[PDB]
């Protein structure tokens, strides 16, 4: 929602 | 069980549901049985996504922000609290944390040579279309390093120490925007 695409984007692909 | 040992480390990074990180290394662990997830490949994540610009330093210079913490290795763990700091806190206790990111070298007291790198890292990830739009006396590492130098207010023989780097920003409320990596 805010600033949040950050930690998703570091998790998200080291998850994919 | 890892989560109970990060939850050990308890509101350094707490964190959602800390069941939430068990679920996460079980995952983070089959997609990359590694174990030892190390620099090279951390900058292989940041090298992926990271579309907008390219913080290959930056990534690197994480890597060593939580790296170097006395261990030798990016374990699941360590990832956690870099996700956490990443974009989390708002009301708990990081610039501690804050005051090594900021610091590759070692630690002791913060340099304009170790801000510097931290800096020039940084305008990486600020792609030329932000770039081209700058301000005038302020388009380069050199010159936004002095922009935060001063704003400590630290000559030469002056090295922030780790005190002072929280009070400078306690006063002067106007710095944790700058300051913010982003
Ligand atoms: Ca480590
Ligand atoms: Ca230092």
């Amino acid at each position: 929602m805010d600033f949040g695409s950050l930690e998703t984007v570091v998790a998200n692909s080291a998850f994919i | 069980a890892l989560s109970k040992e990060i939850l050990e480390e308890l509101q350094l990074n707490t964190k959602f549901t800390e069941e939430e990180l068990s679920s996460w290394y079980q995952s983070f662990l089959k997609e990359c049985p590694s174990g030892r997830i190390t620099r090279q490949e951390f900058q292989t994540i940041y090298s992926k996504f990271f579309p907008e610009a390219d913080p290959k330093a930056y990534a690197q210079h994480v890597f060593r922000s939580f790296d170097a913490n006395s261990d030798g290795t990016l374990d699941f763990k360590e990832y956690v609290i870099a996700l956490h700091m990443t974009s989390a806190g708002k009301t708990n206790q990081k610039l501690e944390w804050a005051f090594s990111l900021y610091d590759v070298d070692g630690n002791g007291t913060i340099s304009k040579n170790e801000v510097l790198e931290i800096v020039t890292a940084i305008f990486k990830m600020i792609s030329p279309e932000d770039t081209k739009h700058l301000p005038e006396d302020e388009n380069t590492p050199e010159k936004r390093a002095e922009k935060i130098w001063g704003f400590f207010g630290k000559k030469d023989d002056d090295k922030l120490t780790e005190k002072e780097f929280i009070e400078g920003t306690l006063a002067n409320k106007e710095i944790l925007r700058l300051i913010q990596f982003e």
